[PDB]
RNA sequence: AUUUUU
RNA sequence: AUUUUU
RNA sequence: AUUUUU
RNA sequence: AUUUUU
RNA sequence: AUUUUU
């Protein structure tokens, strides 16, 4: 039968370990869980699987555009800010709003500034002008873990835009990631 | 082994059409890309709905009756209009006319939309008469109907499909008329489904307290061999 | 008997009394969470008594494994422990020509010289136990050139020796765990030296348990263009090491009555 | 070669990742916690106030309408997903002295509105007896006129923690204690369109 | 690191214990390793650091006593030490 | 494009009337310089359940 | 298992003719989509 | 019954060139389209 | 449910960390001596009742036959 | 929900 | 309606 | 007309 | 020349 | 790592 523990009376300084899938019951009363989609939407793997904004570049030069990727504290990624630590497939959706040119593309989570100055393997595919790609870099991280925090939490990005003429334009960057492992969750975030 | 020659990607021709976007097809929207967020679908909920299944079949709306070219008032004019809605008058002749009309589908609410949605149908159409007099009014009534027929005149009925209504505790008599034209398929917005007359037979007979007239609704509906075929573009707007 | 009876008691009473709605009232009686029990834990050498526990927690899925399954740490998971015993160099003195045999050449402070300064893997550990018993490998190397000769005695003498040593008649300490090596043939000896003492442990940082030492067989006989500078290195090992009664950080503590 | 790699959960250490985030829900955070009680006797949102001797056997000592937002972890579901549903848990824990012994009852009506002292007597309520283990809880089933609610729309209803018997006391114990409210999603909860945000974290 | 940028009453969320006076004496951890690197360096605060919050204020009543101490004792249910170097000199195992 | 937008309605049923019974449909163009334009915007529907059939409109 | 290499769709090499429409081949056109409901 | 996700066409990713001409390799010119009827 | 797991959840956590060198740490819960019990006594027409009783005593391998 | 098609 | 092709 | 490839 | 992948 | 889908 039901024990009083499950009727609402427990102790909150015997709660741990963390975790306790416990049942709450009281007369015309059961756990009902009822499904609307063939799906979840609550796994990590799908809910993270959807990208969202991230930030946008206007470039006037051949210059390189070197930014530290992290997680959002702004759309539903922010459901990682739950989390300590992140490791796993990492897609990256970028958008080349150019009339003629090309757009050269890579990751790493190398933080030398140096081993990009070339360009050499770090994944250089090629989004030809008023064209969008989506590449997803693997975890070619030197830490076995990504602090999900850190302003650089996710690898670096970078574009070396190859234009032709005077034309010049904006590269708007949003993200999402492929399958996520993340562990330790840590307490929820404040608002600003 | 096949490393006589180098391993390369499947080539193929695209065909006419870079990013056509065909939105006449079914099977082309059907297989469009899901904004979902695991492509996935829903369960649907018909008891909310009051229903045990959702409605698959847009016919058998056709196949539901309707006042034709209803109005507040009777015909003014002795029944001579489009107005479904008129008297039976114990004066009027034992072969006056008590309604007389040209038939087009869009005079009927429920297959006037359809008439604004396909453009073509085939099959038989059913009037149903229903006269409302008391116990006491007795009397017949013989409803004809000329298939495609255009002029607006009255004529001898002995030849036309017609059905002869006596009053009785049953006083909604119906009509069907098989489909009838030059062609398989028959524009749903054209030529005239026919002339639809109502000539007495016997004067509405009555008593000291009972109605010396009374009031008739002319209804219509598709038949069981009912179908539409090409859906068009629209003649008109609903609100 | 009583006072506990208050779940059947109204359980049953509904289910005695319920239509086909069934029960109106459902009553279940057990033991609190916070029961009057003693939890009791003990780590090494310590032992803690609490009255009033709390229920243990712990963090999601966790893996108490500790073990790095990738290894950015390859070495032994025992290297730690065993880095005291590490071999290391105890000693190292110049072997001054023109020294008569039976000089002594250079001695070793057995067994506190393994923690002879704050540098020594064992120095560590050796500071938190007053009692030690152990066993030794000493390696004691002595270079020379091929136009050059002579003789060194490296042989271990327990503190008995040590005391009596004058007592004792060189040439006879051949009857000790030595190594007559003769230069220009050995460039180096091996003493696998066991505790030896009259006493179960002997006191951290004491000289007991002896001492090695390294004498002149036969002085150096150095050609005159050859090299006149022989250097004698003594490297010591634990072949086992056991540190036993606890004691405050590097404080004298007497074992011995 | 577009392959993968060995991912290491023991420097994490735990012994699998973190598939579902639901779990996360249904972990207790403190409504609209603060550093100082509530100093209105209760009757705001403060899910940190005093249970004080003082206060009469029908007296409230903390009234509110209870929205997800008041919540540190589920206002983040809140601002990630549009909808959701299942059964809310409230979790009350008063923190008094061996001594100290007395019943409060706290209710609640199910998306009601209007913020004001009503009797329990019909509302979902808990009677909290002190004694040893004094964190009692309260569930709330689903109840909205859809299958699906908006996780940041109508409140959840009103949660109101009456006075049942005054705080009884003695020489040596508190003649008032305090008190803290949690608040979770159930076993049955889910969350299932993600919008926009309605807030930004830091 | 993040500290103030987490609320608290979500803390709740770490492996913690919300232990109320007057009923228990003492609170246990199993606490295993966690950091984003597989080793830490020795000497630092790497790893994190354990803390104690004031979930509710001590009500003491008038007579009752108030200096209350608060004790942290500390067990290590595995070591492992294996970077060799001088005594105590600072050298990074990081990047 | 064609876009396959599931749904993600908070009622069970739409009434079919509604000034909203489908759901909003959002449009932010990214532009680049001074270009612009317009976006002509048509739908259908892909398996679609329609419940409690009520009486035929008026014509306006 | 194929989990060694990171699932993608299939890539392939378009052949000359970005919209070529053959009005020769017969074997073309009865291959056009329909306008059919 | 897969009726769990939404039918959907196939989605492939195209591979480098438009619509380039490959006029060195024979494999690729006897694959050429027929004006044939 | 709680309150008492103080034992297996400390005593098995380390013979789970555990190495070549055993466990780093036991523990165990129980019941403590002074338990919550009434005792009962009775001679000749008498009846002591006590509700915090404690463990009677007696000499060493003592003899009652008197 | 053969509520893509047979 | 092998009324795409065998 | 394995006169796409085996 | 499993010198595309197993 | 059915950590693309069954």
């Amino acid at each position: 039968t039901m024990s009083p523990n499950e009727l609402g009376l427990t102790s909150a300084q015997d709660d741990g370990p963390l975790g306790q899938e416990k049942p709450n019951y009281f007369l015309n009363f059961r756990s009902m869980n009822v499904d609307i989609f063939t799906v979840s939407h609550t796994k990590v793997d799908n809910l993270f699987g959807r990208a969202w904004f991230f930030m946008e570049h206007t470039f006037t030069n051949e210059g390189q555009w070197r930014v530290p990727l992290e997680f959002p504290k702004q759309g539903h990624g922010s459901l990682s800010l739950l989390f300590a630590y992140f490791t796993g497939e990492l897609n990256i959706h970028v958008l080349f709003l150019s009339e003629r040119g090309f757009l050269r593309v890579a990751h790493t989570y190398d933080t030398s500034n140096d081993r990009v100055n070339f360009l050499s393997s770090n994944g250089v595919i090629t989004v030809p002008a008023g064209e969008q790609m989506t590449l997803s870099a693997p975890y070619y991280s030197n830490k076995p873990l990504r602090t999900v925090r850190d302003n650089n939490s996710l690898g670096y990005l970078m574009c070396k835009p190859f234009l032709t003429g005077t034309s010049t334009g904006k590269i708007e960057v949003y993200l999402s990631l492929r399958c996520p492992n993340f562990f330790f969750p840590l307490p929820a975030p404040k608002v600003t | 082994m096949s490393t006589k020659y180098k391993w390369t990607r499947t080539k193929i021709d695209i065909a006419e059409g870079p990013g056509s976007m065909n939105m006449a097809n079914v099977l082309c929207t059907t297989g469009a890309q899901s904004v979902a967020l695991v492509g996935e679908r829903a369960f649907y909920d018909p008891r909310t709905a009051g229903s045990k299944s959702r409605f698959d079949d847009l016919v058998k709306i056709a196949q539901l009756f309707s006042v034709m070219a209803d109005s507040t008032t009777p015909s003014e004019n002795h029944g001579v209009d489009a107005k479904g809605y008129f008297k039976w008058s114990a004066t009027t002749a034992p072969q006056s006319i008590v309604h007389r009309n040209i038939v087009y589908l869009r005079l009927f609410p429920n297959l006037n939309v359809f008439v604004n949605s396909y453009s073509y149908f085939r099959g038989s159409l059913v009037l149903r008469l229903s006269v409302y007099a008391s116990t006491f009014n007795r009397g017949r009534l013989r409803m004809g109907f000329f298939p495609n027929a255009t002029t607006d005149s009255t004529s001898t009925l002995d030849n036309a499909i017609y059905t002869i209504c006596d009053i009785g505790s049953d006083n909604s008599f119906e009509i069907t008329i098989p489909y009838s034209f030059s062609t398989w398929m028959r524009k749903t917005n054209g030529h005239p489904i026919g002339l639809f007359q109502i000539e007495v037979l016997n004067r509405l007979t009555y008593n000291s307290s009972s109605p010396s007239e009374v009031y008739c609704i002319v209804q219509g509906k598709m038949g069981q061999d009912a179908r539409f075929f090409c859906p068009t573009g629209s003649v008109v707007t609903f609100q | 008997v009583g006072n506990e009876i208050g779940g059947n008691l109204l359980t049953k009473v509904a289910d005695d009394a319920s239509n086909i709605l069934g029960p109106n009232c459902f009553a279940t009686t057990a033991e609190p969470e916070n029961k009057n029990v003693v939890q009791a834990t003990t780590t090494v050498n310590t032992t803690n008594l609490t009255q009033h526990p709390s229920a243990p927690t712990m963090p999601f899925s966790p893996d108490f494994s500790n073990v790095d399954n990738f290894h950015s740490m390859a070495y032994d998971i025992t290297t730690g422990d065993k880095n005291p015993s590490k071999l290391v160099r105890l000693e190292t003195h110049e072997w001054t020509p023109s020294w008569a045999r039976g000089y002594q050449i250079t001695h070793v402070e057995l067994p506190k010289v393994f923690w002879d300064h704050q540098d020594k893997p064992a120095y560590g550990q050796s500071r938190y136990f007053a009692a030690v018993r152990c066993g030794f490998h000493f390696q004691v190397q002595v270079n020379v050139n091929q136009g050059t000769a002579g003789s060194a005695l490296v042989v271990y003498e327990p503190k008995p020796v040590v005391t009596y040593d004058s007592k004792l008649e060189f040439g006879a300490f051949t009857n000790l765990p030595h190594v007559l090596m003769n230069l220009a043939e050995t460039t180096q000896a091996d003493l696998c030296i066991p505790y030896v003492a009259d006493t179960n442990y002997v006191k951290t940082d004491s000289s007991d348990l002896g001492q090695l030492k390294v004498y002149v067989w036969t002085p150096l006989s150095i050609p005159t263009g050859s090299a006149n500078q022989v250097d004698v290195t003594i490297l010591g090992s634990l072949l086992q090491l056991d540190f036993q009664n606890p004691r405050v950080f590097a404080q004298d503590v007497n074992i011995y009555d």
